């Protein structure tokens, strides 16, 4: 149980850093 | 023309008189012998 | 103590050669403020 | 009733969400080895 | 191993609680007029 | 910008120095002989190389009573 | 427990480039908050105060958006007036090779404790 | 806005915003109350701290 | 009575307002004395 | 008054002043009390 | 729109929205300790004050009510062990349900005022605008709370109308809720004088009346109303967290000293009575008295009292716990039972050797015992090779003297230094360690985790001070500073005065 | 006009050194604080309180000497000139460690003094107070480490003593008694002191290598006005650098320079917290899984458990010489070793 | 009693989980164009 937790948290980290690379908000010159 | 005694010239020696006399109490000091 | 006296008899001496030769702006300066 | 003129909306940015998911996520992978002890 | 029992929802909801309040907060964000 | 002579000004001149190649020597050998005539140790309170201990004990004069601490700095110096 | 067994067999707190690495990541987190709070305390009023102040600023500006004279107004009175940065690139200079000299010389300590010169 | 029957008792107790006393008004009376109760507070902390000790004043659970 | 603690508060009492006194008669009297310049 | 003595003398002679006072500092953990001797 | 961490500055000026919001925060605190009173009260075993009371049994509002008079359960049971005791509705029970209720009451009304915020009350007269008279305000709350403050001390504390407050001998072992008269003389100073917080409620009552009216009368100096800008609602945010942030402080500090408002009955003993021997001296002191009126040594051992006993032992150190170490006292060594017995060591030639006792400061700590003058005669090693003072070339015993033990003494060298590793957190006791699964690490009491979370919140509301005084001072520029800030003021040389035009 | 007025007047005089109503407490505080340290590591000793050498009148180098702590018999006293342990005994006041109350004293009122100095000045030239605001996290740490820590604790014996070595002992104490390396408070500010340094350095040599060309030299500094409307370098290529190396970039230069206060400020704030804890000992010094594991079974081995054996040799080797006032005799057969060592 | 150590977290997630998703919807229709 533990270990599932950790793991969980560090995949949902790593997913996280996909969706801020890949779908951030794009940057706009104004 | 300048000023000589001001706030400035009070700090400066407040740091500086104090400095130049414990330089020459550790200067003494490296000649202590046990 | 005799070393207190031999000790600050230095500062004192140094202290009175820079007011003798700033004097004419210590008290100068000092009549100009007011 | 008559609407109250204090009223204001709220905002959070796409990049607030991911620092502060990220915030959250982080401080989580830190405390649980403390919380499971 | 003989962890706390309680951490598992402890972390779980140290999780959830803040990222859902996050995620109310810009989803409402997105749906406001442009 | 503040009105002040600027540094560079007193330091570079001649009166200055006539001041402080005075002022600055006398400093430095009254520090020195606060060290040289031993008042620095009675000033303080800070043993000399031959008072840490006595001949026999070899135990540190740590004070232990916080009201009359005091005097207890006393009674190890007078074992001295 | 590398640390603490380095300790052990190299006295690294003892040692000055170990001590230059703690000045520079200290000296690094205080620059950066120095950095921080002086470039926040003069940003040019953009905004009402509902708004985030960071709308203000829009990517790509060519304006600057706070005023550096007002920073160094106010941190040269902290100190005095000489002690302050009026330079940007000087400062910036500055922020970059403090903690990077640092971290440069604390490498080099466990570099060279590495081949037993240890600390004092 | 509305008036309530308890809002028109109050009302007077609400009314004064901005009211102030020309200058300085009680500031020296209120400056010599402050130092009062700094020195108050120095007192209270040095006899807990064992730094002022009274005849009669035992800072210990023994003799309360 | 007065403990010798309480006679060591009252002289480090005393002590302080002196020192406060001293420097604001001081700070008083210099910022009489040098005064800002302000067009009428 | 001021300019007389060139601004490089006076920072070439403080600079040689440091250099003797914090070497004499070196040589004392050589020698006499904390050399370890 | 506004960032996340300005959703609640819509309040501020708002005063019926704030009130509303107000009463919400104070009905949620009420219905907290409602609730944790309720928690405490299906968890909490009333059976043994002496080796079982609240503060081994993680109790944390339980002593806040005993200690200004609530002491029975409606079941029949007093803090103080006694039963058949009627304590009338304002038993643990009908305190928390009075807090209950209250919680709902006051939600009831955060509704009204969250729904009916436009009040006439609330504009100001000449201009319409929403409009706080705050100096007014300060007067009107400050003269209530000198008014409550007075009642409290000469009503409640006294006795005189209402139960007292907790008293006890220095010692706890005999605590009880007193009348308690104020002490009017300089011992009412005294942190561990009762009579002295009487005393305080009474005058600091009076005081906060009669300063409660002058700032109903007087206006502020205009000097003083635009100096800390008291128009601005936030300058009292800046100026009541610093006050709190003082009153937390001295909480805290109170609690890890000890005083009479923190006794050791309710929230255990403090980490300064195992540094100075506290109880240990006083144990040694009966015995002695005891032997001296011609006591046996086990006479004299079995008169020392078991809760007197459980003090001078270490476990029970609000010193000893750790910050993930959750839960009751009783977690950790275990639920105490009894006493075990003062043990005694002897060595072969019959000396008398005490085991030196572990310092708070220790996780883990060896044995070693010396003689009377602390000359080292016996330890258990760790290297064996080498060894010259173990329990089995020293020849020790260990005999015990009162308690479970009295009477018995234990050769067996294993079993002489187990009870040699008890020996060093104090006295000896046993523990149940099944019916909680405890696991054997010390964990602190009420006294520690009080004394943490308020030292904690203290200092963080130091920066909530910093933070909203530099709001109510700076405001003007909160968005940023003026666009055409004149050069000519934060360059050098320009200004007699930093910051005034008027200088030049 | 009125008298102040026209003090305040003169506290606020654009001078070389700025003075105002915050330099009233801020100069003398800060000078004594300083002062009373060189004259302690100077000339005083810490032979009673401690068994030690401390001054370079002893013999002591920069790196060694100190002011050091009372005697753990002072308990808390504030060990004020005129108390009732010095008794106004200048030279017994130096002995008995009457110099560490005065300067971490004077040091908690001079910070404060510095602090409304910050704020003074910025309500003087017109900007925000952010730089005093940034400093209450030094404040949160002088006061956690140097003042609530000891009040925790049997007395300010425990507290730092004012040395480059007295500090390098307090961190290794922390470990062997604490297991404070184990605490997330003090991990939490290990990330905002390194992740400050980060940000320091990158951002210092992001602006400089997306410079503008905005002169001739190859020395690049001169070719910068302060009074400038243009930025001196280019937000747009350091966000595209940074996007294409890293993944992510700041586009919000406000947004960037308040994260550079955000993270070191938030940083130094989570280790006081843990200090606080551990002035009640309130540690993270064990996980109680890993106990329980390694107790039932001796092939149980982790990074977790060599550690403690580390901390348990700090414990015993340094215990005796380091807390006198136990008279602490240990003999050797109880030291904590592994083989031959 | 001896219930199962799972019941709570499943419970709390049984509620939090659906109870957030209509939160997450209701605001952000709240927030949308009126
Ligand atoms: C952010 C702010 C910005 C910057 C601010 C900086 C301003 C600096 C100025 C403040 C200085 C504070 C000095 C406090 C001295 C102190 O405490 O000294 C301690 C004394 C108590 O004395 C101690 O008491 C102990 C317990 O004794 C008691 O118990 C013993 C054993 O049974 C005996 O019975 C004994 O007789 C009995 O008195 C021991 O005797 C100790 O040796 C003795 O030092 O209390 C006291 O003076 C007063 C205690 C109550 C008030 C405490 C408020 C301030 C401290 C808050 C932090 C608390 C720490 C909690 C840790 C987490
Ligand atoms: C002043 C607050 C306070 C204090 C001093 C206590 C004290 C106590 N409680 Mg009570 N309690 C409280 C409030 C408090 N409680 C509240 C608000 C609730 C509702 C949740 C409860 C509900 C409660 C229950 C159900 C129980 C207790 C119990 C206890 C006892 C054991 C405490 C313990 O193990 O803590 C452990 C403490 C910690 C592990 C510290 C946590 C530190 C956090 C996680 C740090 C978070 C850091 C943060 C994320 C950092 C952000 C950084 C970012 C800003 C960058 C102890 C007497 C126990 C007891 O014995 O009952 C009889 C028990 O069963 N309490
Ligand atoms: C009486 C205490 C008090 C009150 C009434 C306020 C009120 C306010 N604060 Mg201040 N503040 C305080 C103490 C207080 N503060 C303290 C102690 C700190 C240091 C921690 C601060 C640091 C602070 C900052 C840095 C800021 C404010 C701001 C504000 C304004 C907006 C608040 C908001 O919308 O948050 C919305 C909050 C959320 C949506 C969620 C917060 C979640 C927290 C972090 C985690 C869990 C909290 C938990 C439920 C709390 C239990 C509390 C209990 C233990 C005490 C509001 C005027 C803001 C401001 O000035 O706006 C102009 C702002 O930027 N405050
Ligand atoms: C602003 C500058 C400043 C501040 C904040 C401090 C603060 C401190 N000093 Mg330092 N000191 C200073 C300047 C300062 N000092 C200077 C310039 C010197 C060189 C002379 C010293 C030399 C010095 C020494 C040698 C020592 C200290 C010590 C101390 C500590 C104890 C002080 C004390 O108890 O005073 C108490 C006195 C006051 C608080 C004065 C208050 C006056 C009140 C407000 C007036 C009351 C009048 C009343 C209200 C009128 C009512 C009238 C009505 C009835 C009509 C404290 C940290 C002691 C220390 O650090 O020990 C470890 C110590 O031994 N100081
Ligand atoms: C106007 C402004 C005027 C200036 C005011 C300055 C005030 C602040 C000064 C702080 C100086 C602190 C360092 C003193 C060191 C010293 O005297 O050592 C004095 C010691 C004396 O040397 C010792 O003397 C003993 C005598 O019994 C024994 O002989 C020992 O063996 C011997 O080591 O010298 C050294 O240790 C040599 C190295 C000194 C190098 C110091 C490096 C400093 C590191 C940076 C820290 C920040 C300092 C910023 C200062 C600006
Ligand atoms: C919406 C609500 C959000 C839901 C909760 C979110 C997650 C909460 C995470 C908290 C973790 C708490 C410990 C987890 C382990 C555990 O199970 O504890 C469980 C403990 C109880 O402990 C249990 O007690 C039992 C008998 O009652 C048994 O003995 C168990 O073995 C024992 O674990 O619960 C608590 O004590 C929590 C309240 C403690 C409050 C202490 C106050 C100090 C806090 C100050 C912190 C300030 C930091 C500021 C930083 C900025
Ligand atoms: C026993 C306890 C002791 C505690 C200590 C209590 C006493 C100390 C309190 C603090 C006093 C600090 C004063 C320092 C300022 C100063 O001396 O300026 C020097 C001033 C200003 O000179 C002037 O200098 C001015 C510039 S400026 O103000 O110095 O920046 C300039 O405008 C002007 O023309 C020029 O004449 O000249 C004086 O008259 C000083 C009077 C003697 C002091
Ligand atoms: C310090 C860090 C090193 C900075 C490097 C020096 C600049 C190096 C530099 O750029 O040189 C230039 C600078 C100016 O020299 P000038 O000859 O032009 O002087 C003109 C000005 O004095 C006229 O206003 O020299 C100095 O400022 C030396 C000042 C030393 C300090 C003497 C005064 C100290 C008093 C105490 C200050 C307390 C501050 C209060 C804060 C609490
Ligand atoms: C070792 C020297 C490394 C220096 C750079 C550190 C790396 C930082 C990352 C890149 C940061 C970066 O991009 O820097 C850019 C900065 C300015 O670039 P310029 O193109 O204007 O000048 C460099 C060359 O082009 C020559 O003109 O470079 C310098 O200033 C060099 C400094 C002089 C070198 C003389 C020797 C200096 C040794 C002592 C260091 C003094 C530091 C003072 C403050 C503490
Ligand atoms: C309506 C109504 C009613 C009812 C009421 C009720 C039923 C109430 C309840 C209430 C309640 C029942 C409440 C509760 C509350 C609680 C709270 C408010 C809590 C909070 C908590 C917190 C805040 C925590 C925090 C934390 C954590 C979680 C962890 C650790 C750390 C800390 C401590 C921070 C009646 C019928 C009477 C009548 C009228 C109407
Ligand atoms: C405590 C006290 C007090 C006060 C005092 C004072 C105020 C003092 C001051 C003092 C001082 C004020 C001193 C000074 C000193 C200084 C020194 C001793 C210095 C040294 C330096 C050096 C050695 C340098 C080094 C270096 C560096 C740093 C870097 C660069 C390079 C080199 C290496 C050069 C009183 C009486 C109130 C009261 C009683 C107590
Ligand atoms: C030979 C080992 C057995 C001899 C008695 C051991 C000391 S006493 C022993 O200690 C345990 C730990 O505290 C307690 O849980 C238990 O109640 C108690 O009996
Ligand atoms: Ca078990
Ligand atoms: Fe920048
Ligand atoms: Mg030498």
């Amino acid at each position: 149980m533990e270990t599932i937790t950790y793991v969980f948290i560090f995949a949902c980290i790593i997913a996280l850093f996909f969706f801020a690379i890949f779908f951030r908000e794009p940057p706009r010159i104004t | 023309s300048y000023p000589i005694f001001t706030v400035r010239w009070v700090a400066v020696h407040t740091l500086a008189v104090p400095t130049i006399f414990f330089l020459g109490a550790i200067a003494a000091m490296q000649f202590i012998q046990r | 103590d005799w070393r207190v006296l031999v000790v600050l008899l230095p500062v004192l001496l140094a202290a009175g050669w820079a007011v003798r030769n700033i004097l004419p702006y210590a008290v100068k300066q000092v009549q100009k403020l007011l | 009733m008559e609407p109250n003129p204090n009223r204001q909306p709220v905002e959070l940015n796409r990049t607030s969400l991911y620092l502060g998911l990220l915030l959250i996520l982080v401080l989580a992978l830190l405390f649980s080895s403390y919380f499971f002890n | 191993m003989e962890v706390n029992q309680l951490g598992l929802i402890a972390t779980a909801l140290f999780v959830l609680v803040p990222s859902v309040f996050l995620i109310i907060l810009y989803v409402q964000t997105e749906s406001q007029q442009k | 910008t503040t009105g002040e002579r600027p540094f560079s000004d007193i330091i570079t001149s001649v009166r200055y120095w006539v001041i402080h190649s005075i002022t600055i020597p006398a400093l430095f050998i009254a520090g020195w002989l606060f060290v040289s005539t031993g008042l620095a140790y009675d000033v303080f309170g800070t043993p000399r190389p031959d008072s840490y201990y006595a001949q026999e004990q070899r135990s540190i004069p740590l004070v232990t009573d916080r009201f009359e601490a005091k005097q207890q700095v006393e009674t190890f110096l007078e074992q001295l | 427990n590398f640390m603490l067994v380095f300790q052990a067999e190299h006295n690294i707190l003892m040692h000055p480039f170990h001590q230059l690495g703690v000045a520079g990541v200290f000296g690094g987190a205080l620059f950066s908050a120095m950095h921080g709070s002086l470039v926040t305390s003069s940003l040019i009023r953009e905004t009402t105060e509902t708004e985030s102040a960071n709308y203000g600023y829009k990517f790509g500006q060519e304006e600057e958006t706070y005023n550096i004279v007002a920073a160094h107004g106010y941190f040269g009175r902290l100190i005095f007036q000489y002690a302050s940065f009026n330079n940007s690139r000087a400062l910036h200079f500055f922020l970059a090779a403090w903690p990077v000299i640092g971290i440069w010389f604390t490498a080099l300590g466990i570099s060279t404790m590495a081949f037993n010169l240890n600390g004092f | 806005a509305r008036r309530t029957w308890l809002g028109d008792i109050l009302r007077p107790l609400n009314s004064e915003y901005g009211k102030v006393a020309p200058g300085w008004g009680t500031t020296p009376l209120m400056a010599v109350f402050m130092g009062l109760f700094l020195v108050f507070l120095l007192i209270i902390l040095e006899i807990y701290n064992s730094t002022l000790i009274l005849d009669g004043v035992n800072v210990s659970w023994k003799a309360l | 009575t007065i403990t010798p603690s309480l006679k060591g508060f009252f002289i480090g009492l005393l002590s302080g307002a002196v020192v406060l006194g001293l420097t604001f008669a001081v700070l008083i009297a210099i910022s009489q004395i040098d005064k800002v310049q302000r067009s009428l | 008054e001021g300019g007389r003595i060139p601004l490089w003398i006076v920072a070439t002679v403080a600079g040689m002043g440091v250099i003797v006072i914090v070497g004499l500092f070196f040589y004392g953990a050589y020698a006499g009390l904390g050399s370890s001797l | 729109g506004l960032p996340w961490y300005r959703v609640h500055t819509v309040l501020i000026n708002d005063p019926g929205r704030l009130i509303a919001a107000h009463l919400m925060h104070t009905a949620l605190v009420a219905g907290w300790a409602g609730s944790m009173a309720l928690y405490e009260l299906a968890t909490f075993d009333p059976s043994d004050p002496v080796l079982n009371p609240m503060w081994r049994q993680g109790m944390f509002v339980l002593p806040f009510m005993a200690r200004l008079g609530v002491t029975g359960s409606w079941s029949g049971w007093s803090i103080t062990g006694e039963t058949g005791i009627d304590p009338g509705f304002w038993s643990f029970e009908g305190v928390a349900l009075a807090h209950i209720v209250l919680s709902g009451l006051l939600f009831l009304a955060a509704c009204w005022h969250w729904v009916y915020w436009d009040l006439e009350l609330f504009r100001d007269p000449r201009t319409g605008e929403p409009a706080l008279d705050l100096p007014k305000m300060f007067g009107i709350h400050l003269f209530l709370a000198g008014l409550l403050c007075f009642g409290f001390g000469a009503f409640h504390l006294t006795g005189l109308f209402g139960p007292g407050m907790w008293v006890s001998d220095p010692y706890g072992l005999t605590g009880s809720v007193q009348p308690v008269a104020p002490e009017w003389g300089p011992d009412g100073f005294n942190p561990y004088n009762p009579g002295g917080v009487v005393a305080h409620h009474i005058a600091a009552g009076i005081v906060g009346i009669i300063a409660g009216l002058f700032h109903i009368l007087v206006r502020p100096p205009q000097r003083l109303y635009k100096a800390l800008r008291m128009g601005n609602i936030e300058t009292v945010l800046s100026s009541s967290i610093a006050a709190v942030f003082f009153a937390a402080f001295v909480v805290a500090g109170t609690m890890w000293y000890g005083s009479a408002t923190t006794p050791i009955e309710l929230f255990g003993p403090t980490r300064y009575q195992w540094d100075s021997s506290y109880f240990q001296q006083e144990i040694n002191r009966r015995v002695q008295a005891s032997l001296a009126s011609g006591a046996t040594l086990e006479e004299a051992w079995s008169a020392i009292p078991e809760k007197l006993a459980f003090y001078d032992y270490i476990g029970n150190n609000p010193a000893k716990g750790g910050l993930f170490r959750t839960g009751p006292m009783n977690k950790g060594d275990g639920i105490a039972q009894a006493w075990k017995g003062h043990a005694v060591f002897r060595n072969k030639e019959g000396e008398e050797l005490f085991v030196r006792r572990m310092p708070a400061f220790f996780e883990s700590f060896p044995v070693i015992l010396t003689d009377k003058n602390g000359v080292v005669k016996a330890d258990i090693p760790f290297r064996r090779a080498e060894s010259k003072y173990s329990f089995e070339q020293q020849g020790v015993t260990v005999s015990f003297y009162g308690g479970e033990l009295n009477g018995q003494t234990f050769t067996d060298p294993p079993t002489v230094k187990s009870y040699a590793r008890k020996a060093i957190f104090g006295e000896i006791f046993e523990f149940d360690t099944e019916t909680l699964n405890s696991d054997g690490i010390f964990r602190t009491s009420p006294r520690g985790w009080f004394t943490f979370a308020h030292a904690v919140f203290a200092l963080l509301f130091f920066f909530g001070h910093i933070w909203h005084g530099a709001r109510t001072l700076f405001r003007d520029v909160f968005s940023g500073i003026d666009p055409e800030l004149s050069p000519e003021q934060v360059e050098w040389g320009f200004y007699q005065k930093v910051g005034d035009v008027t200088t030049r | 006009r009125g008298w102040f007025d026209i003090l305040d007047d003169w506290l606020k005089r654009d001078r070389f050194v700025f003075v105002g109503w915050s330099g009233i407490l801020l100069f003398p505080c800060a000078y004594l604080a300083l002062g009373g340290w060189l004259t302690g590591t100077t000339f005083v000793t810490s032979w009673y309180t401690h068994g030690l050498a401390s001054s370079y009148l002893e013999g002591c180098n920069f790196l060694t000497v100190a002011v050091s702590t009372p005697a753990n018999s002072m308990g808390h006293s504030l060990l004020l000139l005129w108390g009732p342990e010095a008794q106004g005994d200048f030279t017994r006041w130096c002995q008995l460690g009457g110099l560490w109350t005065f300067i971490a004293l004077h040091g908690a009122f001079g910070l404060i003094g510095f602090m409304l100095r910050q704020f003074e000045i910025a309500r003087l030239v017109g900007v925000r107070p952010y730089n005093a605001i940034a400093f209450s996290a030094p404040i949160a740490v002088f006061v956690s480490v140097f003042l609530i820590y000891p009040l925790g604790q049997s007395s300010w014996f425990f507290a730092p003593s004012f040395g480059v070595a007295a500090i390098f002992r307090f961190l290794l104490f922390f470990q062997g008694f604490h297991n404070w390396t184990l605490n997330p408070f003090h991990m939490m500010g290990v990330a905002g002191v390194l992740g400050g340094a980060l940000l320091c350095a990158i951002h210092g040599a992001t602006v400089e290598n997306t410079l503008f060309q905005d002169g001739e030299g190859a020395s690049t500094f001169r070719a910068f006005n302060p009074t400038q409307a243009e930025e001196t370098y280019s937000m747009v290529t350091a966000n595209r650098f940074w996007s294409q190396i890293f993944g992510i970039a700041f586009s919000n230069k406000r947004w960037l320079h308040f994260f550079m206060l955000f993270v070191p400020v938030t940083g130094l704030w989570m280790s006081a917290i843990g200090v606080v804890g551990l002035a009640l000992n309130l540690r993270s010094y064990d996980f109680i899984s890993q106990e329980i594991r390694a107790a039932e079974d001796p092939e149980f081995e982790t990074f977790y458990t060599k550690n403690l054996l580390l901390n348990e040799g700090i414990r015993a080797w340094m215990a005796p010489q380091d807390q006198p006032h136990e008279n602490f005799v240990f003999p050797e057969e109880v030291l904590p070793r592994g083989n031959a060592l």
